[PDB]
């Protein structure tokens, strides 16, 4: 016989241990062909890569140049609770890194025109102002008048490697990236009997870079 | 890379195709790099580990069954969803895997009990009343319960649906007499029938808790679905 | 990667013996038969056991202009053929997938260029009072919301007739429902299970003036859970197209086919519904119409039927 | 000493685990020669591939086209319940596969003639009310005076590769295969003072590609 | 890291511990419940009546930064509240529910 | 040489398997990117999955003479220079790191010359009623004993004015309100992450008849305890140089980058914190003054800024 | 099955006993670069090798010759409580061994002369008395006017090979190898309106074979 | 996992059982040169070999 000695912990499931269970069936199974079947999905990025709604920014003639339209800070109090496919893989994970891909899809008229700065500060103890104050930041002038949607990449200017999802502690170092606003840089104009206003549809993915590590409760 | 460029790539393209852009748009004194895989994303790797499976009914933490009959828990995704896990399987339309589940049975009286595990193939005919003899056919397990205290045990079950993959959501109905709308029992890893067992006799009958852990070996998933709010 | 026993794909000596025990796993069937289940790519009996009695779409490269500039695309199948001037959506949701062995060995029946063509599913108004989420449908579509409830069999008037305005077009049974008397019908009520994929577009005609998008959904298995997400920010994860006044006239998305089985019972099972949902509220010039009329129209892709016997509609 | 630790489990039996007895005998046993013994079985599919009465359908002169003679559906309704040694294999069983061997002895006079149409349509929500709806699916016409049996194949025309074996739901749609019924096609005709009626005895067995798999408590 | 935890049963009636990891920068629960804990990598651990129960574990070094710093002259947020401390910078926290029957 | 498992520096297949379990490890995360964190030797994206929708100081042998002999050095950095006649300690510290790969992807922006020099921080006055221990800090130092209760931010008044006299010179804390137009301190409130070392050096001029020491200390991560510490016994396991008056009359040190972060966020945190105490209390000859005067040298060693945006001071 | 026995002592926890540790974490980690950092310590001994005063001696002009400025024991009594780096080192410790480097920095004028004896003397049952007593031992006669800093080496003439680390017990065979003293050898002289008095400070480091095992709670 | 069942004499202490014992110390420890110390004996034999008065 073998002279063994049980260590501490006898009898404790595990959720990360492996070589637990006891076999339920005895004959070996056979599963059905089910590669007539499309779509197979193997990671959660493949989510968060999808396209995914987070804001809608209204866009009127009336708005003067410097008017802020939209503003959102990259921690997780925002990204993780945007709606979007890639919000809900982030609050699974508890940390986080790479780029983030933020489309500007413009749902407006062909005959109007208009340029919307759009800024991304890095982290600050306070957020930009004025938009010339959010233009010392990486941004882009967008002319609206092009190709239906902006690519408008955020990037990760970081100062660690990771940064937490944390939505008790979202301003932390550790944890925020800065921020990223929406500013009018040049009026909306169009002629007359045309629509006075335009909505721009704000999509956020998960760039060719972007990583989630360490699973906890979903965040929200 | 250049510092200042009159002519640079601009970066207005379509989202209306279908497909995300998900490229780092090139801009000047920035390089944009790659970062290696982490497993942690991967389905295979993350429905590996254990997670509290919701009870029938309200989707509760915990189910109490009395001693004298029993339970009988099905291994259902679509009956998963009626309450977590099932949020996680929900994104999913099909899906097709080993499963691996851990039953938790509270004992609240004095006395040490045994319970009866016996695991019913999808698509088998559920007795009405649940006998010992006649789970003994199945293939089961007999577990020694410790008295005023839960016990822990683990089984293994392969992927023993009649379907090619078991689906998460079911538009249409079971039977060709169209009485079950948006459910397929067959489409599931079976249901696994409860009995406890008594050498003592109690005068005041007690009701059993349980807690199921589930976990998922070779997991496959088809057709993604937008998760839950 | 992992400290957890994820499984080796398959049946192993040394998982299951006397001395120990790993989790078991279930080993791929290798079955004989005709190559059916995914569309666009389908194409002596002696038992083994002796008897005892015997002895890219979007890139900054590739900047697609607005509604303005000339950029023609065309969509056909059978006889029919749809057209457009300007920047048109047109993508396959998910790539076909391979063929696999079926269980049944009757030869299919195929409906051919009768059956599969793009037909006119239905005509629908999109005005502006409508807002986010609000999924469009006429004459043809029902009001499937997932808390409605369907007295079976669907072919029922009350499931399509209701106090309110429908809202989705459920395949194949807003299809058979619009053209009963179509050759993939008369197969449809005939046999009892089925296989095709479906390719599903719509033409809103707007001015370079008109603003407003408009989201072509495929959504499978529609249930109350998966209605209302679709309606919501993570919709975009299902089979999408949208359909941009700026650019567009039109957007079409065609999806492969998917079931639990490689073989759909007929009136029984919906694997794809069709929702033509607003995006961006429809934003009309002064002057002009508060509304604009929407034409629907579908196409079932490489079908085929199994099981003849007599006629059993939906 | 081996540092061990006792998963979750301990001391619980399981009817599909190896590995748990212990010698009750400690000398090498030899068993006696047997090879003697004739008609060894070695799988429960011999049992099914044997011969099995299910139904014992009259049929008279006086019986008019398109009579009904007998219907049942292949669920696990009828066909584990037959009484034949094909319906308690898979009544032990959950699921089960591929064709069905069904055998019409007709058991008449060898003046008698006529022809019985042997129908099977596949899985639909109501059966074939007539003959002439009953011969669109997959039917023959027998001529009674040839040889004594029909052989008549049912077809596994299913919508998956498994069917299941649920007593308590029968018409499921991964359950049933449709139905087979015999009618009447061509009056029974014969000599005056030869018998008015013959009866015909339907046996049915397991085909060449039918399978069975996951046991369980008879169905019945 | 690794950790022995030792749970002191005081009572006549035998307990279950559950133990889940919470990485280092991931969102502690206000209310720990059996279902939200079971989303982390968890242990169910048996507490014997009347006596402690011993039970090991091991943990890699998760923290999102590149090393844990013992001392910090700083604030953990850009607003300022809380100073000396880094939350991310350690191997996480560690979530107790005790279970009876 | 041990019973227990110091762990296999990595991840390894025996290590977790379904028979036996050993303390898990984690491995090095390989990453690619510009080169930075070590201060003094720093210098098509695709992802790799399928999407579902995609197809000797000290020696005997050399021993240094006192102050009357002459064994002149200098220091330099940018157009700076800091000489001296007589013996004098001059030490790095700690030998300078390899460079990481850094998470973000933008261009640092360099100071250069203008930064990267010895910028006069402070004059302070050493008298001989100072005893062991005695941190001093003049107008630009800070009260940092570890107790204070600082508001912030930092740059708040009631921090650097105390009702007893300043003892610490936190870095970059010191040096940016000390020289808030450098153009070190412009990139400081416009970036909000800087990476440097820093060299500290004091002068402190006594004739041939003074006697005295002092302790030129760097200390990481400055709290109630470490500040404590240093002024003790073992205080000389952080960084140090001593000035001694026997033979010095200056004394230089040097320190690389430290930090959690290959880059440390501004106006937030203070890396080093610079302390000059007395080992020996000042010991001047009769009828002379009885305090000298100090003057402290600050030195940011190879300095780059990243992440542009607004002006958000400490 | 294996047969297996238990051996006694099971269920225990041993802080010396591996493999009792079960995986709390599921997913491979990958630690951030942190080669960045400086300063990495690997040893213990690191430490000890770091300078540390142990006494601040004081010396004046009025001092004569053989004039005790100084004394302690080689022993865990002091050589344990000096508050240098070298002391906690021996603290975690129970035995230690290797000689001791002391370092006398003279921190008096550049105008100042004379001359301190430092001597060691090896176990005995009474220290030294008087100058010449102490200077029977190894000693060095130390003129402060030239380098800044006395190199003092204290041997380990040692009766055994490794010595203990007991407060309780310092005078013992196995514990003390002797005691260090300083003396006045020449009295201190300078010039008029020089300082009459001159600071030392001793500082004790650990030597090149200096070594340190058998780990036990901080001896103070 | 592995399948195992305890043989009759579980937790039993035995003098002449190996592999009880659990380490009581981490480090590898080495004794100091005691090849200077003279008349090692190895045998209880080399006792019975000596010389021993048994009567007068």
């Amino acid at each position: 016989h073998w002279k063994t000695r049980a260590v501490p912990g006898a009898g404790t499931f595990g959720s990360a241990v492996a070589g637990q269970e006891l076999p339920l069936c005895g004959v070996r199974a056979y599963y059905p062909p089910n590669a007539y079947i499309p779509a197979q999905v193997r990671d959660w990025l493949e989510f968060a890569h999808r396209p995914g709604l987070m804001a809608t920014v209204p866009w009127t003639m009336a708005d003067e140049p410097a008017e802020r339209l939209g503003i959102f800070p990259v921690s997780p109090s925002a990204i993780a609770g945007t709606g979007a496919p890639i919000s809900y893989v982030i609050s699974l994970f508890s940390q986080w890194r790479g780029e983030l891909a933020a489309h500007l899809l413009f749902t407006g008229s062909a005959q109007h025109y208009g340029r919307l700065v759009v800024c991304y500060t890095p982290a600050a103890p306070q957020p930009p102002s004025t938009m010339q104050e959010a233009m010392r930041g990486t941004y882009t002038v967008w002319d609206v008048n092009a190709a239906s949607t902006l690519e408008f990449t955020i990037p990760f200017i970081s100062n660690s490697y990771w940064k937490t999802v944390d939505v008790n502690n979202p301003d932390a170092l550790l944890s925020t990236t800065g921020y990223v606003s929406i500013w009018v840089q040049n009026p909306l104009v169009g002629p007359h009997t045309a629509p006075a206003s335009a909505l721009v549809q704000a999509f956020i993915s998960a760039g060719e870079s972007f990583n989630v590590r360490l699973m906890q409760n979903p965040a929200l | 890379t250049l510092t200042e460029d009159l002519d640079a790539p601009q970066d207005t393209g379509n989202i209306e195709n279908g497909a995300a852009d998900n490229s780092p748009q090139p801009r000047t004194t920035f390089d944009y790099t790659g970062n290696p895989l982490p497993p942690d994303t991967k389905l295979e790797n993350f429905f590996s580990f254990y997670r509290l499976l919701p009870m029938g009914g309200s989707g509760a933490p915990s189910l109490s069954f009395p001693a004298d009959e029993g339970t009988i828990i099905p291994l259902n995704p679509i009956n998963w969803l009626k309450g977590g896990i099932a949020a996680m399987l929900s994104c999913f339309t099909y899906i097709a895997a080993d499963l691996r589940i851990t039953l938790r049975f509270s004992n609240p009286n004095d006395n040490p009990a045994t319970m009866l595990v016996a695991f019913a193939p999808p698509g088998a005919t559920i007795p009405l009343k649940p006998t010992r003899q006649m789970l003994s056919n199945f293939y089961m397990a007999e577990v020694p319960v410790s008295a005023a205290t839960s016990t822990m045990v683990s089984f293994s079950i392969p992927y023993t649906s009649p379907l090619s993959a078991i689906p998460t959501s079911y538009f249409g109905w079971e039977d060709w007499s169209g009485t079950n709308f948006g459910q397929l029992s067959s489409g599931s890893w079976g249901n696994l029938m409860l009995i406890p067992s008594l050498s003592v006799d109690s005068a005041i009958p007690f009701d059993f808790q349980l807690s199921c852990w589930v976990a998922f070996g070779n997991f496959k998933a088809w057709v993604p679905r937008p998760p839950p709010p | 990667n992992v400290t957890t026993d994820v499984g080796a794909n398959g049946w192993a000596p040394t998982v299951s013996t006397g001395l120990g025990d790993g989790p078991v796993s279930a080993s791929a069937d290798s079955l004989p038969g005709r190559s059916g289940g995914a569309s666009s790519e389908k194409t002596k009996v002696g038992s083994r056991f002796s008897k005892w009695w015997e002895p890219a779409p979007s890139s900054t490269a590739n900047p697609q202009p607005s509604l303005i500039a000339l950029n023609p695309s065309a969509t056909q199948s059978g006889n029919a053929s749809i057209l457009t001037g300007s920047t048109a959506p047109s993508l396959l949701a998910y790539p076909t997938a391979t063929p696999v062995p079926l269980p049944n060995p009757d030869e299919p029946s195929q409906p051919g260029p009768s059956g599969d063509r793009t037909w006119l599913l239905d005509t629908v108004t999109w005005s502006q009072e409508f807002t986010r989420g609000w999924n469009i449908a006429g004459s043809n579509g029902m009001q499937w919301t997932g808390l409605e409830s369907l007295i079976f069999p669907v072919s029922t008037d009350t499931n399509w007739t209701s106090t309110s305005s429908p809202t989705a077009y459920p395949l194949p049974f807003s299809f058979v429902r619009a053209y009963p008397d179509s050759s993939w019908a008369a197969m449809y009520n005939t046999h009892s299970m089925w296989n095709c994929g479906w390719r599903v577009q719509v033409t809103v005609n707007g001015s370079q003036f008109h603003a407003g998008a408009l989201i072509l959904y495929m959504v499978p298995e529609a249930t109350t859970h998966a209605i209302q997400t679709a309606r919501d920010n993570a919709g975009f994860v299902f089979p999408y197209v949208i359909l941009n006044l700026y650019e567009s006239n039109t957007a079409t998305i065609e999806v492969p086919y998917i079931s639990p089985t490689p073989n759909t019972s007929s009136g029984l099972h919906a694997p794809w519904t069709f929702y033509l949902q607003v995006l961006s509220p429809l934003n009309p010039p002064p002057s002009l119409p508060t509304s604009l009329s929407c034409s629907i129209y579908v196409t079932p892709v490489d079908s085929s039927f199994h099981g003849l016997r007599y006629l059993a509609p939906q």
